[PDB]
C-alpha cells in the first residue's frame, strides 16, 4: 500500500600422457 | 442486453472492479524479492563485517523504483490507477468523432465522460455511444441518435493500467506482456548487482598475496582500477534491457500529434 | 459438402477445435527443461551452499518469458488464443472486398465476422463468403449473391496461434517452423548461462594460487575484470540468434499500411 | 458546490494547504542519510585518524545540494514554495484566453490572479474562470460572463512544487515520480563515493609490499595514477543518471516560446 | 514441392538436391555439436592450470579464454564455409521479384 522507502573443480595429472 | 451502466459490453467492456485497484500489489505481478533472488541463484548478499543478509525492505524499495523507471522508459501506466482528466476542445479532433487521446495508456475502462462548463454538465453522453480502444488509449463517440480551441471543455474519467495475465505465454491488450515483468526484474537486478559488487572482496583490493610459515596464497579479483566487480553482469543485463526495450517500443507505437 | 457451420472447407477450413486450445502446453512444442539440459550436456547447475540442482520451476519460468520475447521480436502469436477484435470502417479497404488485417497472426480460423451498430448485428455474413489467408493474417469477403472512416464498425472473432508441426523437417503455414523452437530455446539458454557463469568459481575470483608445504595448485579461470564466466557462450548464442532472426524475418514479411 | 474561495473544484482544485508547505521536509520525500547508507550497504566511511563515522550533517548538506542540482538539470520546482510573479502583457497570448506560462512548474494551485496598474487592481478575475494545467504550468481564463506588449501588467501568485506520492509505484501529475527520488539519491551518492575513495588505503598508495622475517603481505589497490579508488562506481552511477535523465526529460517536455 | 536425392555422383537434375546443400546442412549441425563439445574439453571455466606434487609438475594452457570458447576456431572456419556455400546457392536459386 504505502510506498516502500527507507563447488567442485579438480586438478589432476593426465596419467596417459605421463605413460607417453 | 444488460450490464453495469457505464460498461456497455461492446464499446466499454468492464475489465476490473474499482474495489480491486486498492487490493492489487506488486506481488500479484510476480515482482517479489524471491523472484529477484532466483536470478542470482547461488549468490548471497552479505555484510562482510557481520554476516547479516541484506533485508528485503531494500528489495521492495528497489522494485518500486524499477517499476517507476519502466513506466518512464515507456510511455505507459503499468499499475492500475484512477485518472481524472480535463481535456481541451480542438475543432478538428472534435469533428473527428470527438476523438480524444488519453494521457495514460492502456485504458482498462472508462468511468465517466461529459462535456461541461464551469463544472456544470452541459451534456452527458450515453454510455452506448462510447467507443474505446484499450491499448491505443483512444476514446471516440459514435452517436446512435468563434475560435479553433477552448480550454478544458471535456471531462474524462477512466482507469489506466494493466492486469496480470490470465494464461501462460499470452496476454490480452489490457494484460501485462510477460517480457515487461522481466524488464522490471532486470532493472532491479542491475542495482542489486551494483550493491553486491562492492562486497565480494575487501574494499578497494585488486590483488592480494599472503605468505606465512610455508603457506602461500595469491588471489586476483575481477575488481580493477577501471572496472568494478560486477561490471560483466551489469553489461550483460544492459544488453538484455536493450533488446527488451526495442521489442516493447515495437509493441507500443511511436507517439504522434497533429499541430 | 457438409461442415461445422463456420468452417467452410474452402474459405475457412477448420484447423483446431476450441477444446484443444486449453489442452496445448509448452511441452507439446518441445520447450521443456530436458531440452535445455540437452543443450547444456555435460554441465550441471547446483547451489554451492547445498549441492541442490536448479529446480524445474525456474526453467519453466525462463521458458515462458522466452516465448514472450520471441512473440515480441517478431510480430506473431505463437501460442493458441481466442482473439476478439472491434475494427474500424475504412472506405478504401471496405471497398477492397472488405479487406481487414488481423492484429495477430497466423490465423488458425475465423470464428465470427459481423457488421454491427451499438452492438446490434446489422448483418451477419454467410460463412461461405469468408476468405482467409492464414500466414498473412488477411480476411476478405467474396460475396456469392459522410466520412471516410467510422470507428469499430466490424466485429471479428478468430483464433490466432500456431499448431505443433505434424512431420519432421516440414511445416504448413499454420504450423510452427522447426527453427522458431530453437530460437526460443536459445533465448532461454542465454539466461541459464548467465546464472551458471556465477558458480564456476568462488565469487569474484579471476586467479588463485594456493601452496602448502611445497604442494602447489593454481587456476586461471575464464572470469575476468571485463568478461563474465559465460561470455563466449553468450556471444555464440547471440550470433545464432541473429541468423535465426534474419531467417524468420524473411519468412514473415515487412509490416506496411496504407494511409 | 461549496469550496474555499480560490480553489474552485474544477478549474483550480486545492491540492495543499499553505500551512503544510512549512511542515514538509526532505525526509518526507525519503531523502535521508539512512537511504544513502542503504545504497552503500556493507561500506562504512570513517576518519582513519579517529574512527569517527561521517556525521549526518554532511549527508543532509549533500542531499540539499543534490536537490538543487536536480532542480536545475530539469526546469522544475521540486520542493513546495510560494511564487509571486509579475508578468508582461503580450497581445497574442492575452487574446489566446489570457494564456500565461508560469516560470516554475508543476503548479500545485493558483493563489491570486489580477490585472493591475501601478499596483492598483484594475480587475480581479473570478476564481470560477481560472483554468489550471498543473504539470504543464499553464494558466488560462475562460470567462463565464498602441503597442504589442506592456510590462508587468499581470500579477500572478501560485504555489509551485511536488507532493510526496500517495501510493506505491504511482504518481499523479502533481506528485513526485518515484524515479526522481532515485536521481537525487544518485547525485548525493556520487559525492559520497568521492569522499570514500580517499580512505580505502593510505594517501596516494597504488601498491604496497611489506615483508618482515619472511612473512610477506602484498596489496594491489583499485587506486591508480589515472583512476581514483571509486572510479568504477562513479562511472556506473553516471550511466544510471543518464538513463534517469533521459526518462525524466521525456516526461517533462521541451521548452518553447513564440516570438 | 521438394527435392529428390540425386541419382548420380556429382550431378543433380533441377528437381534433385545439389551435393553442396547436403554439406551446408551438415555444417549447420556441426556448428551446434562443436558448441556443445567446446564446453567439455577441459574443466569448466578453466583457462590455465598448474599442479606441482612431490617432484612432478604439470602446466597446461587451453584454447579456452575469458574472451573465446574452446571451439571458437572451428566455429569460425565453419562460418566461412557456410558463407561460401550460401553465396553459391543464392546464385543457383535466383533473386525473388514481384510486379506490383
Amino acid at each position: 500500500e504505502k510506498p516502500y522507502m527507507i563447488y567442485t573443480t579438480r586438478l589432476e595429472f593426465d596419467t596417459i600422457d605421463m605413460i607417453r | 442486453l444488460n450490464y453495469e451502466y457505464p460498461y456497455h459490453p461492446s464499446g466499454n467492456p468492464k475489465h476490473i472492479d474499482v474495489s480491486e485497484i486498492d487490493n492489487l500489489t506488486l506481488a500479484d505481478y510476480g515482482w517479489s524479492p524471491d523472484a529477484v533472488k532466483a536470478y542470482m541463484f547461488g549468490i548471497v548478499v552479505q555484510n562482510p563485517d557481520t554476516g547479516q543478509p541484506m533485508g528485503d525492505e531494500f528489495y521492495n524499495h528497489i522494485l518500486e523504483r524499477a517499476v517507476g523507471k519502466a513506466e518512464r522508459a515507456l510511455d505507459i501506466s503499468i499499475l492500475p490507477d484512477t485518472q481524472h482528466e480535463m481535456r481541451d476542445y480542438h475543432e478538428t479532433e472534435f469533428n473527428s468523432y470527438m476523438f480524444v487521446h488519453a494521457y495514460r495508456k492502456p485504458i482498462l475502462q472508462v468511468e465517466n465522460l461529459q462535456l461541461q462548463f464551469n463544472g456544470r454538465p452541459i451534456y452527458k453522453y450515453p454510455a452506448n455511444w462510447w467507443k474505446v480502444e484499450h491499448l491505443a488509449g483512444h476514446v471516440q463517440l459514435f452517436p446512435t441518435a468563434g475560435a479553433t480551441f477552448a480550454p478544458q471543455m471535456i471531462r474524462l474519467e477512466y482507469v489506466s493500467g494493466m492486469l496480470p495475465r490470465k494464461k501462460a505465454g499470452r496476454n490480452k491488450p489490457w494484460e501485462m506482456p510477460p517480457e515487461l515483468e522481466q524488464l522490471v526484474i532486470k532493472y532491479a537486478l542491475k542495482e542489486i548487482y551494483q550493491v553486491w559488487g562492492n562486497l565480494i572482496i575487501g574494499a578497494g583490493i585488486a590483488n592480494k598475496t599472503l605468505e606465512v610459515d610455508g603457506i602461500t596464497e595469491t588471489i586476483g579479483t575481477t575488481q580493477s582500477a577501471m572496472y568494478g566487480g560486477a561490471s560483466a553482469q551489469i553489461l550483460q543485463i544492459n544488453e538484455d534491457i536493450k533488446e527488451l526495450l526495442d521489442g516493447l517500443r515495437a509493441y507500443f507505437g511511436y507517439n504522434m500529434i497533429g499541430l
